[PDB]
């Protein structure tokens, strides 16, 4: 493990890879209080124990604390200057989009008030959409909140166009499909999964809730913490309550009854699970609190591999495209560990 | 099913699984329990512990604030809560209890000092007496006729009479009973430890006639004015007579109850024969026999009947509505026989749900409500959802049996 300490007085609250886009793939953001961090992952010759160090390169600043966030495609590097696109939700309970040339933000859009959520953000995504001439088209934001709706936020060529849809219950995370913009995946506070296409009732309903195995009762409060696609088509959906229970449903054949695999994690999930950008049966989970990380195998190869041990609490974590290093903010520093099996 | 489950733990409401206002009576609740209406309008519960060496008494509309009485017994009671009885004389539960030992013990509990909120009580709340040798002749079975006079019930198959003098001592007044002379057959021993067809179920007609049901479904009727055996009557001999096997009733219970003069009887072939005939004049006369609607090998035991006033059902055709509760282990059935017509050929049974819908819900995984998530929002949903009582109950038999909680979020503990 190598260790790398964010500013004194910056407190962390969100960490994610720019995998999203190949050209800026080695760029990590820490959202925190009073905006957004870039850093540089390169490698050194170090020891070919972790041949991968972290540079810190810059800091933009916002003013008020970042809690989501989220690369889009349209980073790009020039020589040197920086073009990033970056999703985020700030304290005002505003949705925003913030496009920058390095620290400097030359552009900023911001989605709320009444017209915004009318409570609390739980997730934002960002994927880029291209016309049949493949210029950028679209740019589109989706968020979850509080205030039982799912939010569209269309970015187009004639300008924006804005679209709520409402939910049962609050929304507490949402993704685009891999290889399919047009299909997206919502999660509701309460155990319900919706599959979406906002091209467009919404495509398909999944409940994790009535699924538990119960062979070890998962609890009376089994709070839905994180759905996600995984595979590089999204054939596949992997949903993680707070208690640590996961279950994984494939996408193709023939006709489905069930879902595929089921099973749960030592140790509940406050923050949900991070699947594997190579190995979909594999993802990660913390015990956010006493900083711990749980791998899991979705085939059961696992057998409880706990390769991060912390003493420390854990504010967040993402995997490195590479699949075998591992960034992850705490309250006051973020790491970039080395799990050898997988290199 | 046309009626569902509500369950009421009336300490729900309150942090505290037990009130504050407790009394321990001693005399020099999970086995029986029982509610009881009083001259106040008011409804008292009443438990016999296991050992029957505890009643405990509690006011059913003031659970928490109300006093609950808890009298200590020096010894358990002859045959558990068949050799007590509980009565509202004149402001006073009266209480008999025939003790193992052979004592009789008198309980009177001032109607005042039930809900009342004094921890002491003043005056001779019981008496202990030794009106027959029971060391002998045990009994097993005791009913209350009135305020001064009740009968005892004999393993062997005698009635002895008890009849209250002055307001405490009572003697013994015996009934003439000339069906020990079958012991001449060679069939019968007054030795013998089986032979016995003693009393198992027994109701009071218009104060005077004394309704018994024997081991062998015998229905015996005793005139209390005479005191002599007025009919007998063979419960079995009426429908199809199987030779292959009658079930002669193994203990006391309930197998009986009428209401105005009409008469139910539980007769057990395949635990399913309710009788039921007419009492008049004493004539009893039967009508018909009534099966019971019950598979899975039909495993359920009675536990209460109540035959009573028709209630307001999907079907207006009733005359007479009979309930009927069994039970199988931990899980209960409770069924109700409607009667039509006053020919008693003409039924139907109506069922209902055995679990509450928060019990069925839970089981079948069909709660969208109860938020999800954390570990400790799983310890707010089941102490919130089961009640204090329950779930200190359920943390004591953890510890106990060294299950203990690892962390904040041993998911593994929250499972158990």
């Amino acid at each position: 493990s190598n260790q790398y300490q964010l500013p004194l007085n910056v407190r962390p609250y969100t960490t994610t890879w720019c995998s999203q886009s190949p050209s800026c793939s080695n760029l990590l953001a820490i959202g925190h209080d009073t905006g957004i961090t870039i850093y540089c992952a390169s490698e050194e010759q170090t020891p070919g124990s972790t041949g991968l160090t972290l540079q810190e390169l810059f800091t933009i600043q916002t003013g008020l604390p970042t809690l989501h966030l989220s690369f889009s495609s349209s980073c790009s590097y020039s020589e040197p200057v920086y073009s990033l696109f970056l999703a985020c939700v700030c304290q005002d309970n505003t949705v925003r989009l913030i496009i920058t040339k390095n620290e400097t933000i030359i552009t900023q859009h911001v989605l709320g008030g009444k017209s915004g959520h009318h409570n609390f953000v739980n997730d934002i995504d960002i994927a880029d959409v291209y016309s049949a001439d493949n210029r950028l088209a679209e740019q589109v934001i989706a968020s979850v909140g509080d205030d039982c709706t799912l939010i569209i936020w269309r970015l187009t060529d004639e300008g924006p166009i804005l679209a709520g849809y409402p939910l049962s219950s609050p929304g507490i995370s949402v993704q685009f499909r891999p290889s399919n913009p047009n299909q997206l995946i919502v999660g509701e506070r309460n155990g319900n999964i919706r599959i979406f296409d906002w091209t467009l009732p919404w495509l398909l309903t999944l409940n994790t809730l009535p699924l538990v195995n119960t062979c070890h009762s998962s609890g009376i409060a089994s709070s839905l913490a994180n759905v996600r696609w995984i595979g590089s088509d999204g054939s596949g959906i992997l949903a993680m309550c707070k208690s640590g229970a996961w279950l994984r449903w494939n996408l193709f054949g023939p006709k489905n009854l069930l879902p595929n695999v089921q099973g749960i994690s030592l140790f509940p999930s406050l923050l949900g699970a991070c699947p594997h950008p190579r190995y979909m049966d594999y993802f990660a989970t913390a015990h956010s609190q006493h900083g711990l990380i749980q791998l899991i195998n979705t085939y059961e190869k696992d057998s409880n591999s706990i390769p991060i041990q912390l003493g420390m609490p854990i504010v967040d974590f993402c995997w490195h495209q590479d699949g075998s290093h591992l960034a992850i903010a705490t309250e006051g520093s973020v790491l970039l560990t080395r799990l050898m099996g997988f290199t | 099913a046309c009626l569902s489950r509500i369950d009421a733990n009336l300490l729900q409401y309150y942090e505290k699984p037990e009130p504050n206002n407790t009394v321990d009576l001693y005399v020099s609740g999970s086995e029986y329990s029982n509610c009881l209406l009083l001259s106040n309008s008011e409804y008292i519960c009443y438990h016999f512990s296991s050992r029957s060496t505890l009643l405990t008494f509690y006011p059913l509309s003031d659970a928490y604030h109300g006093k609950t009485i808890n009298i200590h017994l020096p010894n358990a009671s002859m045959n558990q809560r068949y050799t007590l009885t509980i009565q509202e004389v004149e402001q006073q539960l009266l209480v008999n209890v025939i003790l193992k030992d052979g004592s009789f013990l008198t309980l009177q509990l001032p109607l005042s000092f039930l809900f009342s909120s004094a921890n002491t009580l003043n005056g001779e709340w019981f008496h202990l007496q030794n009106p027959y040798d029971f060391t002998v002749r045990v009994p097993h079975f005791l009913f209350y006729v009135s305020p001064q006079f009740s009968v005892v019930f004999l393993e062997d198959g005698g009635l002895l009479g008890l009849k209250k003098v002055d307001g405490v001592h009572y003697e013994p007044l015996l009934f003439n009973d000339n069906s020990y002379l079958k012991s001449l057959t060679r069939f019968f021993s007054r030795s013998s430890k089986s032979d016995y067809d003693s009393v198992i179920s027994c109701k009071l007609f218009h104060e005077r006639y004394l309704i018994v049901l024997t081991q062998n479904c015998h229905l015996k009727i005793w005139d209390l004015t005479s005191f002599t055996l007025i009919q007998d009557y063979d419960m079995v001999s009426q429908s199809d007579s199987d030779p292959s096997h009658f079930r002669k009733v193994e203990a006391v219970g309930e197998y009986l109850s009428l209401y105005n003069n009409t008469l139910v009887t539980l007769l057990p072939l395949e635990n399913g024969l309710f009788q039921m005939g007419t009492l008049l004049v004493l004539t009893y006369t039967f009508q018909n026999n009534i099966p019971t609607n019950l598979s899975a090998s039909a495993i359920w035991s009675i536990v209460d009947l109540v035959l009573t006033r028709p209630l307001e059902l999907n079907v207006e055709a009733s005359y007479l509505n009979l309930i009927v509760l069994w039970k199988s282990g931990t899980a209960s059935k409770l069924q109700i026989l409607n009667v039509n017509d006053e020919s008693f050929k003409n039924y139907e049974w109506i069922e209902s749900v055995n679990k509450s819908l928060v019990d069925l819900q839970s089981e079948h995984d069909l709660d969208i409500v109860t938020k999800t998530g954390d570990v400790e929002r799983g310890f707010c949903n089941l102490k919130s959802r089961y009640g204090t009582q329950i779930f200190e109950r359920a943390q004591q038999i953890l510890s106990e049996n060294k299950i203990i909680m690892a962390h904040n979020e041993d998911e593994e503990y929250l499972a158990n």
